[PDB]
């Protein structure tokens, strides 16, 4: 009752690179002979929660019947008199007494991270234990090392290195039909009907790392047997999974919106020149970097706007994450503002981090005023001051990499709280005031709404866009709110 | 690899401790939250209240189990049950090669904290009869002189302590010695020599040697008062010197155990000492040596010294490296962490005790070796019971020259009784088998007859008649 | 099975001053009691990681004579009932025994950190029990403890005294020479092709450790057999398997202190030509003509603040002044700042400016200036002691530091009077350049520097695109030639 | 004592579903074989405390004749560290040895917190044992586990993912009706006059809890 090779699909571009690091060593270790380097031991896994990485540790662990081993992350962590240093260097010399073998640390950010914070405890002194612990593993090709965690910023820089821990690896997203692989595993021990189909439900589930996927079989499991009152025979349907998409929620309890708000092009009214204008942005230059390249150039850092609210700087702000379905993040403005004098210039720091680790990316500003402050803080005299906030965007916006899908876009109502230098070229460029639409864009303002409603044709689109006069986009979905309640009038 | 019959026994039962509801407990009667819930029965909390003052080291088998198997994975069978090295390992697998030129931590013996061991092997020696030992101590009656002895037994299960093995003791065999006032010392050559040929008799008979006695009694003026106080709290419970002759024992004799990596583990011997009370009597008492510290620096480091609770500890040379040994007593205005930077270290700490005791006389399961206890032993030379032929006259006769089955079966069963009839090896051994486990065995009445009507039982009572 | 002694390339200067050091005194008792000078029992080494500590102790110990007592640092304390003292007094007393002995401590930061960062009660036991024990070596018994650590500022000060650590050792990054030597004993038992340059390799690697070189030869060693399997013959690593190596990896720099040369040549900012001989005057004749200070007895100003319009004046205006010393450029920006809230203020920087004078030359650049010193060092102040630790450590080192070795700082802001007047005062910012904004004369060149890998038609006039642009910067004009080269790739397309 | 269903009301659309989470997996336990999948494990209770959170446990526990096992929040988190682990390995294996059981364990908060910016407490070894307790132990095995907590969003996110605690039931505030059943349960045994009004004394209260 283990699993094996096959028991997990979706990462098959990362299930025959970590093959190598592991089958090499041990099976076949006569190629690293006559070639003069040392094998490796340590392979570094990382990535969200629910995506296997315990799971593919177990399944090359049964695959091979090498000596398995398990290090537990918050198991091993002692106060009483370094017992951590002393149970560390126990299991190592167990697993070297067993050859082949192989170790896993998991959540090996929980033992001993970044000294940002604590600096001072005793997990000084245990990743230094950990460091004499690899390099002194003369023994060749016998112990092979493995490690998992979720976020490879918050751990000590020193474990990268040559010795100890390299060829590190990030477990993605199976978009690309790899959910159909994990529906194929999970759903072969239930009984199907005619009407389902695995290829009609990775096209609709954005995300979806694995763990939730298990949870909607498991879950349009209990809608089939909810109908049966108590010689049985229950199978699916497809209405099953429709029901386990809307009452159960994706991989959103941490963040409510990150991914998309589901809308598309179209769905802002008018304004067909701004349309083309952001297909100058990160759709253009992705499926081809080497121009810029053979140009000698740098591409367009950001693009920044300001105007008249409630023109489109939400839905045009929210298209640019379905138009490529990029990795978007969703931070607002005194959001990234937090109460600890510290941290305010650190917090601007992970999202900047995340950026040039999920790219390609979209990011986003909302509401600059709190954040530019021209001034450069009111008063002073207090123990930390509004002007690290802005000083630090300012130069760590520049000190990224140009292919690396890094850019900004900018959504304010104020055009004088900004600095002169958050308007500077090469950080936001394309000083483009966001219009307020005349007569001929105005038609599709109520066109946006009308796409999803069955409008009677009978009554005229242009009748109700033509008492517009100077109006703004959002104040023509105040009349189908009005009319929202203005409509059914009898029906109770 | 196989145990014994009783180690696997134990491995068997759990043996949980039950407990009843309480006031405390606020759940419902079909359950149990934390205080009626089945108690561990390697908790020493549990040990003290009944003043049982070890943990039963099956059930410290028990506790270490659930330590090396976990929920998780594991897929290991590690099992660390080993015997901890103060030796130094050559290799060392780093850059320091020879131990003359290099030693680092990893391999260097770590300073000894002297912790006492919370478990023992065996958890309460028992006897057969009082009348065996009696004829120890007659020994000395007789000569003046201390004795030696060797003790052969079994092993069956004790339900006082939970998960405890108890040491069940038939005969007592004597080695030839050199007796001495003050004490003994005999050679090791022609005893080991001697001790080979009765684990021989032993295999058959179902017994072996797991015990010795040697006696300390200092008679005081043979009147009134029986012995010496020796022994007491202000002085030594056991010589150093008896340490390495207990020591040496366990060595020779060792326990096989699965669990444990190289095939043996915690060897189950008993060392027994007649030594008296405080007030009057001469009863005896039995203490074990400790496994963890004392059964591997015995090897190389015990030296002898003057004083009989402490022992020195002697240098280095080349190969003999010995780390610091350290351990906690009072000084003259307080208590004070540990000090010792000083040879002759005590002795008396790496001692865990046993309970022994005597049976009733009411009932039992069997006894199996009370014939007379009264013939004259083997190696019995310094006393006068050490007779020839003559003896065999005097002692058995086919009794008034036509016996009856029920008195002469009873007179068969000796154990001293058969090691002297084999050694002549009149009868065939094959005979001389079913001779000795008809004495020992029940149902004997039909094996018997067997042996009165073969021509061998015939021919030893006929060489009998015509000698002396 | 250990490594020999001449396996280490690029610290030769180093190596001498250890081998005369803890090798000569070893093997031989005479020449120090006929001198009547008694030899040192303690040295030091420190440095960046990744550079040779526990790889040149192994090697200078071992083909000489000696015991070579090892200890580790994170081994000892991990210990139960105070015995790590007992593990300690054995360690120094049996070496003493079968003399000459080598005692390397290995990873001493660990054992010794300071008495403000105290832990509990064991680790003041064992760091009174390693000063106590250091001073008992006066009876000359030829026993030399060497001491191995990474950050020489988280250490106790009171191991540096008279008989206990009185020479210290400071391990540098290799040079281009330097990372060359390591490279030649890295591929010796590596089978080797043809096409491979071991020079191009070591000129294009500047920020590289004497740890990043062994990843450079095993990566591509790797990245040859996962092109050669199927159906072990010839496995010569080429020239493409070290260049596609350069590329998915990195050196050391994981935003930590960086080690890097970034610097452009001359003719890359428009116009400077009467400008270029103002600048001329601070990094070379230094470095040039040092003799021109000490005979007078000048001191040299070994910094300049830099202020001036929009679009330049950052980096390009300060980078292309050092052009002939290309040295490492260890620099504070943006996200080095307050992050930690206890400690982790100045003492990020104190190993900045006392670094600086030991690990010459090393030039660092000053940026950002209206977010470390604006409201603390005014007339209002901080009130609290919350955060007021930033103005003093940036003022004390000022006196502090002389110009004995080849210093040199930058200062560069968007404002120059948001910065307290303190960082001005006289002895240390004596010479103020003032960089301009470009004329019509400078303006032109600048749109013929910044277009230089470009296919550039010579038959346009970018003169007239640069007469349109007066109150223009040269983001202005990165600004207006961006959107020319979106709608040339739109050609394309 | 010995409490029943019709003890409690309000909930009874929430009761209805927890019937079919606990009673159903239990009694029916080849259900699940004939679907293929694994019957669920771990559903988790909140809301206001004094709703009844302890009792509603306890009704359907003797409502069904199984084990009840129970592990205080507060009692076992309170120890040094090393008893904890092992009263929690002491749970799931007495639970296994008299199937049917149900594990029931109340304030959940206070063993599982989570990690925010005041870190210092000890916050680990006892929820990891949690972790690595509950992946296994799913062999076709009838035992469930029941937690209960005050804030529903001070619980460690590791736990709501998958597998160990994924339904979740909302048990607030009653509303008119369901203080007004509330109110003839309370009232069973005193001795009343016909003075007395039931739908007017439960309209009058509007934000009581049970
Ligand atoms: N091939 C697969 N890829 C992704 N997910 C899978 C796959 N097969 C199964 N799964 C589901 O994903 C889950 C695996 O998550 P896992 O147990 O590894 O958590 P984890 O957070 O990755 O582990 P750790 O605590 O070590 O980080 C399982 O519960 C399973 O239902
Ligand atoms: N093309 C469009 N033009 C104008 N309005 C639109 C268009 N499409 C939709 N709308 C409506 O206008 C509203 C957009 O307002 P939005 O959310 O941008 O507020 P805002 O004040 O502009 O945002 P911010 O708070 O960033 O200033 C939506 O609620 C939507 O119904
Ligand atoms: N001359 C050299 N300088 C630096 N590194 C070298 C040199 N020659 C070889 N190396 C490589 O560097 C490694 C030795 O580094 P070392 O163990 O000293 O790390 P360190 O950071 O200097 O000290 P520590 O081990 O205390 O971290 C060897 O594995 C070797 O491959
Ligand atoms: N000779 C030059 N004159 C003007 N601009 C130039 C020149 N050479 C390059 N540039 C362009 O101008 C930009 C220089 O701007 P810089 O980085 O100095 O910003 P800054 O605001 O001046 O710096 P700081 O943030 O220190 O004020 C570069 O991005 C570069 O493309
Ligand atoms: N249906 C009901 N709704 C609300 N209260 C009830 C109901 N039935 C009984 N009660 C009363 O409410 C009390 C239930 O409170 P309970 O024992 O759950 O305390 P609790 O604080 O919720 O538990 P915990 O300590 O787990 O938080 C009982 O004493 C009972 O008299
Ligand atoms: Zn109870
Ligand atoms: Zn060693």
């Amino acid at each position: 009752n283990e699993v094996g090779y096959d028991d997990i699909g979706g990462c098959r571009k990362q299930m025959a690179q970590i093959r190598e690091m592991v089958e090499l060593p041990l099976r076949h270790p006569q190629l690293f002979k006559a070639i003069g380097i040392k094998p490796p031991r340590g392979v570094l896994m990382y990535g969200p929660p629910g995506t296997g990485k315990t799971l593919m540790a177990r399944a090359v662990a049964n695959e091979t019947g090498a000596f398995f081993f398990l290090i537990n992350g918050p198991e091993v962590m002692s106060k009483m008199a370094g017992e951590s240093e002393s149970n560390l260097r126990k299991a190592f010399e167990e697993a070297e007494k067993n050859a082949p073998a192989i170790i896993f640390i998991d959540e090996i950010d929980s033992i001993a991270p970044k000294r940002d914070k604590t600096n001072g405890e005793v997990e000084r002194r245990v990743v230094s234990q950990l460091l004499t612990l690899m390099d002194g593993m003369k023994a060749r090709s016998n112990v092979v090392v493995i490690a998992a965690t979720n976020r490879p910023n918050s751990i000590d820089p020193a474990l990268r290195r040559f010795g100890r821990f390299d060829r590190e690896v990030d477990i993605g997203i199976p978009d690309a039909t790899g959910r159909l692989e994990v529906l194929r595993i999970h759903t072969k021990n239930m009984k199907l009907a005619d009407d389902v189909d695995l290829e009609a439900l990775a096209a609709e589930t954005h995300g979806y790392v694995g763990a939730d996927i298990a949870s909607l079989c498991s879950e349009a499991a209990m809608q089939q047997i909810r109908e049966k009152m108590d010689l049985d025979s229950l199978g699916v349907t497809m209405d099953n999974f429709r029901f386990a998409l809307g009452n159960s929620n994706p991989s959103a309890l941490r963040e409510t919106v990150v991914e998309s708000v589901n809308v598309t092009w179209d769905d802002v009214g008018g304004l067909d020149e701004i349309k083309e204008e952001l297909k100058e942005t990160v759709e253009y230059p992705v499926l081809h970097p080497d121009q810029y390249t053979k140009f000698g150039l740098s591409p367009s850092k950001g693009v920044l706007f300001y105007g008249p609210p409630g023109t489109g700087k939400t839905l045009l702000a929210k298209a640019v994450a379905t138009e490529v379905s990029a990795n978007f993040i969703s931070v607002k403005g005194p959001e990234l503002l937090s109460m600890w004098y510290g941290e305010s210039e650190s917090n601007i720091r992970d999202i900047f981090d995340k950026a040039r680790a999920a790219a390609p990316t979209v990011v986003f500003l909302d509401q600059l005023d709190s954040i530019a402050k021209a001034r450069g803080g009111s008063l002073g005299d207090a123990g930390g001051a509004s002007d690290r906030v802005v000083n630090q965007l300012l130069t760590e916006m520049d000190g990224m990499n140009a292919k690396k899908n890094v850019f900004v876009i900018g959504a304010t109502n104020r055009p004088d709280q900004i600095d002169p230098a958050i308007l500077r070229p090469g950080r936001l460029d394309q000083l483009i005031y966001v219009p307020l639409p005349d007569e001929n864009a105005r038609l599709s303002i109520l066109n946006a709404q009308l796409r999803k409603t069955p409008l009677e044709p009978g009554l005229e689109l242009t009748a109700i866009a033509k008492a517009t006069q100077g109006f703004s986009g959002a104040d023509l979905l105040y009349i189908v709110q009005r009319a929202a309640k203005y409509a059914i009038k009898d029906s109770i | 690899i196989k145990e014994l019959a009783v180690d696997e026994e134990l491995e068997k039962e759990d043996g949980l401790i039950p407990r009843q509801k309480s006031k405390l407990c606020k759940h419902g009667d079909r359950g149990m939250c934390e205080y009626c819930s089945p108690l561990p029965p390697w908790d020493k909390e549990y040990h003290e209240k009944n003043k049982i003052k070890h943990i039963s080291f099956h059930s410290y088998l028990k506790k270490l189990n659930e330590n090396a198997n976990k929920k998780e994975n594991g897929s290991s069978y590690i099992s660390p049950l080993s015997e901890p090295d103060f030796r130094i390992n050559k290799r060392c697998h780093n850059g320091h090669e020879p131990w003359p030129r290099g030693i680092c931590s990893k391999c260097q013996p770590s300073a000894i904290t002297l912790q006492q061991q919370e478990f023992r092997m065996v958890d309460h020696v028992e006897f057969q009869k009082s009348e065996i030992i009696n004829e120890f101590i007659q020994a000395w009656r007789y000569t003046g002189m201390q004795r030696f002895g060797y003790m052969y037994g079994s092993y069956s299960k004790y339900d006082n302590t939970p998960l405890g093995i108890k040491a069940v003791v038939e005969a007592i065999y004597e080695p030839p010695q050199h007796d001495e006032q003050d004490g003994l010392t005999m050679d090791v050559e022609q005893v080991k020599n001697e001790m080979l040929q009765i684990d021989r008799q032993a295999q058959e008979m179902g017994l072996s040697r797991i015990g010795l006695i040697f006696t300390d009694l200092s008679d005081a003026g043979a009147g009134d008062g029986s012995v010496f106080c020796k022994r007491h709290k202000d002085s030594f419970f056991l010589s150093s010197l008896e340490v390495i002759m207990a020591a040496r024992h366990q060595t020779r004799h060792p326990n096989v155990s699965k669990y444990s990596e190289q095939g043996f583990f915690s060897s189950k011997f008993v060392t027994c000492v007649i030594s008296g009370n405080l007030e009057g009597e001469i009863d005896i008492s039995s203490y074990q040596v400790s496994t963890e510290a004392e059964a591997l620096v015995t090897a190389d480091m015990i030296s002898g010294s003057t004083f009989p609770s402490m022992a020195y500890i002697n240098d280095t040379t080349d190969e003999r490296y010995v780390p610091e040994i350290f351990y906690m007593k009072s000084n003259e205005y307080g208590i004070t962490v540990k000090e010792n930077a000083k040879p002759a270290f005590p002795v008396d700490y790496l001692l865990v005790t046993l309970t022994h005791g005597f049976p009733n006389t009411d009932t039992e399961t069997n006894s199996k070796f009370v014939s007379s206890t009264g013939f004259p032993w083997s190696n019995r030379q310094a006393m006068g019971q050490s007779q020839d032929y003559q003896e065999l006259k005097k002692y058995l006769f086919n009794v008034a020259s036509s016996g009856d089955f029920n008195l002469l079966h009873e007179k068969i069963s000796n154990f001293h009784l058969l090691l002297y009839i084999n050694s002549l090896q009149i009868l065939s051994p094959d005979e001389w088998k079913l001779l000795i486990e008809s004495a020992v065995k029940n149902e004997w009445e039909e094996s018997l007859l067997k042996l009165v009507s073969s021509a061998g039982w015939q021919t030893l009572v006929m060489i009998l008649q015509e000698s002396g």
